[PDB]
């Protein structure tokens, strides 16, 4: 916005935005059970409930990472991220060395970081790394760490597009408005219960997910 | 009046030169084109058409939008490409679409130019009878079959 | 082309139709004259030109100016400019007319002096200062809605 | 030269209407576009510039920006014409400015050389993958200055 | 001089280069670093241009 | 009823038994359907809720797999491809059907365009090739009632 001391005229620039709409969506997942099986087996009712709950949180993760916004979609991590810069990558002998390298780049920019949201294959393989004959180059020299490195968490998530790592800080980037919180409902008169002596377990939630901006979230893809 | 019409309005037609500047730019990439739209789809389903009011809605979706008998003060300054279209209306469904913007000549082929209500986006029908609201930025009342600029 | 030389009437009369500066080309709109979206009629027409004070009701039509609103842009302060690629039409038998706005004739009644600027009071008075298009400066008024030359 | 085949003694803009004679669509003898008779503001200019973002005054009357930000609205990317002042070599007293659609010549500073749109950081630029796209009719030649269009 | 003033691009490519004997080139460690060379801080300025380092 | 005369799979059943198939009055299988109720239907209908993979009851009748989320049919792969199979009132369930083991269709809900097996209690799930039955690679459409089989 340079002064009239480099004989330049000041910029009267006005920042720009594009707008996104998110309608309410339902995420849900079901477990189907026979009463007889649940009685004879014994723990099965308790287990079925833990299993239906874990299944809904998993389908939730799936959506949040990988998918492009359609119409029946919210805001998804993989869309919002900044595109890969090949320059940040250089000649390595380890998967761990690339992974250390992505993380540091974000700090330079003055982005926010708090966690590593990585491909399941990439995170693991990064832990597993060698120097060409063993010794991990992202974990200590007699100890293994898969919880937190650099003092930030690591999330390994399946479906997010092959061999990619994303620094970002979750709290800034997205926010989840919850129209109604998680609840189980069960119906013995539903589509499936009628045909065969079954009970239907439905476990649902109604969400929306908002993705503020494109910044403070960077993705880098591995060396050529 | 104002429902969509087919007739080489819906699905792209045959190849005119409708681009001044070089054809194809891959700008705006990551916005998908809908399957079907407002009104009656006749002779194909297309969510997007060349020449008209278009709108992002639903985030990373683009579609057709009707500009009625008035308004197009806040039109658009990006158009959906008019290559492959006889009347400069119709453009293929599906994928991240190729856009252009304005600064280029288009062709409408038919009767009346820049008079009456739209009967379908990129069209202008007239007889020189009856006072019916005009909208868009279109040119030239004088010469029918004229090459009109968006 | 037809340009009225009148000053009785408030939908008839002009003496400034086009008005001075350097650079600022880009962007195009047109719009209909008189009241549109009338019947289920499809055709537009052409007629005789009238240049007076006009106002948008919002959208692409301008019509009989009873008041001014807005302190922003073209306002409710629209005048008809004749071109040679039009037949030109005002009140009654409208057509797609190119308009202009600002530094044209305005109307006094003996209330205010100077500057044809977009304001929220019909009888046009100063309250936004400096050029904006406007180069006019009136220091004289007439009773009863009569059309004064800037 | 001073008039025709160039314009000279101007500091905002340079040479235009080098095709010789008018050809603009919906043009009469044009109307003031203003930034050197003082517009309403100009957006950007990251160095010495006097190309900004420009706006329609809701018709064919064109001026420099009158609306904030940089959002969708109708119209075509004009070739920018700048006529000589009737002062010695200062600005203001510039001649009614006919807006050519595809005349000669302005500088090019987007992606491509026949393509380019106008943006809020000044000059002409290529598009964005979020809003707009590139497609203009920038013509021959290149020159980045407070003098420009050579 | 108690800190290194680099270009954002150069620093990141410089950091990413790992020896073939598997040691990081800035500091000889197999851990995450915040970016440290010479046990000194990194200040990232983007006026400095690529392939340039300026200690000061 | 005597209706459903001639070689119908498209008005026979409640859902398609085949739409591109064919079989004659040739019994390459004289087995009954104990799938799809009659006694509240036409005798041109069978009322079949699956025509896909079957499993044999006690006696010599085939019907749909009524299997849960921890049960499944083993072998006994047949697909229903009857049109009228040696009747004179149109096939109804409890009357003769001719089956094959390579016929069509294979019902699937899912989200479609993928392999499907039958476990039909309202429960559909996909194919694999070591977990669930090997369909051989095919695309079977979404929602039962219309299935185009490859």
């Amino acid at each position: 916005a340079l002064p009239v001391y480099d004989k330049d005229v000041d910029a009267k620039a006005f920042v720009i935005s594009k707008r996104g709409q998110v309608p309410d969506q339902v995420i849900e997942g079901d477990r189907i059970q026979v009463p007889t099986f649940e009685i004879v087996s014994y723990p099965q009712v308790r287990f079925s409930q833990v299993k239906e709950r874990r299944f809904n949180v998993i389908d939730r993760a799936q959506q949040r990472a990988k998918a492009d916004i359609m119409a029946v979609e919210d805001a998804e991590i993989f869309s919002l991220l900044e595109g890969a810069a090949t320059a940040v990558n250089a000649v390595t002998i380890s998967s761990g060395g690339l992974q250390r390298a992505a993380l540091t780049k974000a700090f330079q920019e003055v982005e926010k970081h708090d966690l590593v949201v990585t491909k399941i294959v990439m995170n693991a393989s990064a832990f597993a790394d060698i120097r060409a004959w063993g010794q991990n180059e992202f974990d200590p020299v007699t100890q293994h760490e898969v919880l937190q490195t650099g003092l930030f968490g690591h999330i390994w998530t399946a479906d997010i597009l092959i061999s990619k790592k994303v620094p970002q800080n979750t709290v800034y980037v997205l926010a989840d408005p919850e129209f109604v919180g998680v609840m189980p409902i069960r119906q013995d008169i539903q589509v499936i219960p009628a045909d065969k002596p079954e009970e239907l377990r439905l476990g649902w939630v109604i969400y929306e997910e908002l993705g503020l901006a494109v910044v403070n979230s960077l993705a880098i893809a591995k060396i050529s | 009046p104002y429902v969509r019409l087919g007739y080489e309005g819906i699905l792209n037609g045959a190849h005119d030169i409708d681009v001044a500047g070089l054809n194809g730019v891959e700008q705006l990439a990551g916005k998908f084109a809908t399957i079907g739209a407002n009104g009656v789809k006749l002779a194909g389903d297309n969510g997007t058409n060349a020449v008209g009011l278009f709108r992002e809605d639903l985030g990373d979706m683009v579609n057709a939008s009707e500009k009625a008998s008035f308004y197009f003060r806040g039109g658009e300054y990006y158009v959906n490409i008019s290559r492959t279209s006889l009347t400069a209306a119709g453009i293929a469904a599906g994928d991240e679409i190729t856009c252009d913007a304005d600064g280029k000549m288009i062709k409408f082929t038919g009767t009346g130019k820049a008079l009456g209500v739209v009967t379908h986006v990129g069209e202008y029908r007239a007889g020189n009878m009856y006072e019916k609201a005009t909208q868009g930025v279109t040119d030239t009342d004088t010469f029918i079959g004229f090459i009109m600029y968006v």
